């Protein structure tokens, strides 16, 4: 990197040189995927401790799955 | 200034095209089945194109090693640790991802680490059908690549969530770019309002490209990173190599340099890669300092310049600008202010999109049908 | 181009007006008391207006079923699970909400799921005093509605946190909109700089509305969603229906179509809903491909067009554009380039905000006081 | 959705038709509220486990309540 | 309109200068060692400048009171609570911080509570070498200060993470600012297209500053907060005090007021601090209402105005604008529309960057070499 | 705060008065720092419970430290 610049008093302007390109010319698509179970409401009453907690990380999970369903059938806004 | 000359694209048309395709009934299954229990497929579609597929998270085949492995000792009891840990987090990702699409109505950028982990990204980069310098470049600049990437929500279906990821191709690399800065140049003479200015409108980034030059008018659609310049051609013009001639010789016969006239002499500064241009006019206080020992130079009216060797900072009027501390060699090129070559009497003081020679024609027009329709009388 | 003709509003004046009101001493209490232990009130204020109120989170009446239910077996001991779970998360919301207001100095958009849950949103939409098609529309597009909504921090007080939420009204629905795309049209003839261009400046979205037409000059203040167009009228002009005439007949006596002249013939593309406009000029390489079998068309200098049937992609100069793969019927309408009707000798090559007939007057002016002051001599 | 478009060679321009409006014409305000207790520093030393944890989700809570107080008495920046 | 007259700076040059310095081999150590086991240093550098340093999080001297205090009873067993709690969170911060830099490629703004906690911020503000009113101001507006601050990732090294934080200096405080709003003013007469407009281009915020006036053309680079105005001078011009004269007398000999001409009479509104300007032209329906009892005024063609006392809302065409409910005293100043002083026959209907007197010269030019070259014949 | 405004019918314009400045004229830099241990892979098998959990809040931690390393040696994008 030998960066360097010249001022032109004639035309009130300046050029910085010594740079190297990296231009976005094209695009690489690729599908990314996630597999999901769907399950019932079948659960439990109880419980000792470490499944009262595993049930909560599962409210959230369907909650999510619900929002993602809301994003139904349309062109996405660019 | 010239950004209004740009064309207008559809940044995620590529990506969406593929989303669209993922609603063909056969397609979704063709995918799941092709990742039978591999994690990187290459499913060609029932449109008929190749797309590196990628299961990154199996929750079905996780939940179903603790739906039945827990719908039995419960209801009710407890199981253990590890299983909570390695799910609390596994699920958590998804929750982020869902946040992300919901707020950005299905389209995110930059593409987040949740949407794609460095892990998964670099792997993608590795098996991308593209040159090796591309690979290294992308790998050493992932947070930029993420910035220029998009991620497009596509479908949630039976037991599967597909979203497309659009990643940059850097089809042009290691060619020489250069950056042009321009402030306005006016006459300095004393009567306020007796004065004419002219500016080069052609400021931007410029990069050599396939025998022509890509020109980027709005230079904040580019990110310098040390001495690499990431641009996007979507915001560029394709111009002749000759356009550089305007820097050595703005009058040259080969390319007709672009300018703007006005009578609006106002003081301003432009900070360059390695210095500072000052346009001082009127009663303005324009100065350059060293933080430590204060003011080291005072500018006269007109357009001047200082390098960042020694100078930390520049004030124009009530506007302090810190200078760029990048290291390099500046060179001042003394020259007669071209604005001194123009008779104010027949100068076009309102011209927003003009050239050097367009001004000339417009002058001759004035000059002629003055002098002719005059000795006439 | 014409966005500079827009007016200028105050997007959250509606919302803030209500915030302002929530500091009247009587008001805050009138609210808490009105949600005695209901969760959706309709408190009319001591300004005197109706506002659907909404307690969404009771933490006082939660903490106070485990301040005293835990300031006794502690200090110190343990209680159990469930109570941690159902608070860790309950509190967590608030923490998000607090992040959100702190970074955006009290005003957020889009309005997040924490600020308002789909649960709570849709309910709001349901009892909103508005038509039924509004209701369905809003419900099927919540993440858009969130995008056009604002949320305004208002007060934290004794034992209560109030923030206002500003939600869109779609008072105009299911009327026909249409989108106008325009690239520049110039003369093709050979001497570089002998050439004159003209562009339609009137590009944007256009929607029929109460006998007039709302026009949206900056078409990224609108989001298409399939074939629905969400705009905001705050960024629109209200024009005569006649303005459509400019598409069939740009010369028509009824509406005076808007254009811009210049001499700046530069190559560019505009991607349309279903195709691509190409403005090819000079030595530029302009092309249209099919990804699979490469280049299927090469453009001649001038302004031309291709549909997205068969075409994936278009390059102009060093700028590749992916085309929109939306499905529909394009129709090419052959016509003489109007720029071919203008004598270059008396054409206004600098005009940024002009019309077809403004150009004409300006021409006659030139034409007349040429020919008259000439046979004169 | 019958979307359709015409190119005008005369004037280098094109019109896409077949779209349906949804315009933001107005606004619906509505107050959203959250009730809060204020409490002392009165607490404990101990403890077994599941209140050493409930105390932490409560540092954060006042922490929040503090920031929200910082946003004191002014016009919000639009 | 005049934002194109602004100069162009490098917002984080100050900050980066310091980052750059943190790669000098001696420097990083000089820092760690200077925070031997203090938490706020003032290390002068091996560039040679003073920078208030700040260790905000010790994880080494935490992990190393439970690496060895847990690489012994494990492998394997359990320890207790408290240690998890007070790390889960301690580490969590860092994770946020890492997210933040990764998405914004190493540069964040606003500066988040994780990057700097109010705790740590206010302390910084306290020992900042600056006046006392600065201190109070900053303290009562931290979420603004955060907004105008930047945070710049700098180095991760042996056992240390340094990132620079750039914080605003408010070197100008409690001087009187004022805001200028301008809509276009045209002739009302009936033939559509027979009509000439003119607008003041000089709209913006204006603040008295060191005998001159800082002018802010793009008035959304400023945030009002009650009756305080936070601007950034980086986006300002430095003009003569005289420029205010244009408000009382746009014709004044002392400052030459700026305007723009066009023939483009279109209806629009501008919402002011305490009212609403209406530019009504053509067949437009322009109105002002009270929410409760509906329309209370109908505007005639031309440019008029209403205060927010009584008025909630204003519609122009199909565009409803809520008015600003801020409290204050409006005063209407009746005056002859200056556009009525101009002969349409010799008026410059295309001028984007012009003044009152520039128009006059351009008129005399027209007027003269009409009348002279005419009695001639 | 006595805020006040005048409309000029002559020139279709208005001035709002009664405001007080706060202008960013300069900048205050200051280094912020965080100390880090580096550690081996040396760990354990086990375990009862409250170290199976402390190990996880430590995957994340190096994970972070890895990304921060990726941001290697360059000018940041302003």
């Amino acid at each position: 990197q030998n960066i360097t610049e010249e001022f032109y008093q004639s035309t009130c302007s300046a050029v910085s040189k010594g740079y190297l390109s990296a231009l976005r010319t094209g695009w690489y698509t690729s599908v990314i995927t996630i597999e999901l179970s769907n399950i019932k409401e079948n659960k439990c009453n109880g419980t000792d401790a470490k499944v009262k907690l595993i049930k909560q990380e599962l409210d959230k999970y369907k909650n999510a799955v619900t929002e993602l369903q809301l994003l139904m059938q349309s062109t996405p806004a660019t | 200034f010239l950004g209004f000359l740009l064309g207008v694209g559809s940044a995620i048309a590529s990506g969406v095209a593929v989303s669209k395709v993922l609603h063909l009934e056969g397609e979704v299954n063709k995918i799941k089945s092709a990742l039978l229990s591999t994690n990187k497929a290459v499913v060609s579609l029932s449109n008929g194109v190749s797309v590196l597929t990628f299961k990154v998270l199996d929750l079905k085949n996780y939940i179903d090693k603790q739906l039945l492995p827990i719908l039995n000792k419960q209801s009710c009891s407890i199981s253990n640790i590890e299983t909570v840990i390695e799910f609390q987090q596994k699920n958590n990702r998804l929750l982020e991802i869902t946040r992300e699409f919901s707020v950005n109505a299905g389209v995110t950028t930059p593409v987040s680490t949740y949407m794609l982990t460095n892990s998964e990204l670099l792997s993608l980069i590795n098996d991308m059908p593209i040159t090796n310098d591309q690979k290294k470049l992308m790998s050493n600049n992932v947070q930029i690549v993420r910035q220029q990437s998009y991620s497009i929500m596509s479908i949630i279906k039976e037991e599967v969530l597909a979203y497309v990821v659009q990643l940059p191709l850097y089809g042009v690399i290691d060619t020489p770019c250069w950056k042009l800065h321009t402030s306005p140049l006016c006459t300095t003479n004393t009567k306020e309002g007796s004065n004419i200015c002219l500016t080069r409108t052609d400021r931007g980034w410029y990069c050599d490209n396939a025998g022509s030059v890509s020109f980027f008018p709005q230079a904040e659609t580019c990110k310098v990173q040390s001495n690499r310049v990431f641009c996007d051609t979507m915001n560029s013009l394709t111009l002749p190599s000759e356009v550089n001639l305007c820097n050595v010789d703005i009058f040259n016969p080969k390319y007709d340099c672009k300018i703007m006239t006005s009578k609006t002499d106002v003081s301003s500064s432009v900070i360059t890669s390695l210095g500072a241009i000052v346009s001082c006019y009127g009663k303005t206080k324009c100065t350059a300092s060293n933080k430590n020992r204060g003011i080291i130079k005072t500018f006269s009216n007109g357009c001047d310049y200082v390098s960042n060797k020694g100078v930390d900072t520049v004030s124009v009027g009530n506007t302090l600008y810190y200078v760029n501390k990048q290291e390099g060699k500046s060179l001042y090129v003394k020259g007669e202010p071209i604005i001194n070559f123009y008779d104010p009497l027949v100068f076009p003081s309102d011209e927003f999109d003009a050239s050097i020679s367009q001004v000339n024609e417009k002058i001759n027009q004035s000059l002629a049908f003055i002098r002719k329709s005059d000795e006439l009388l």
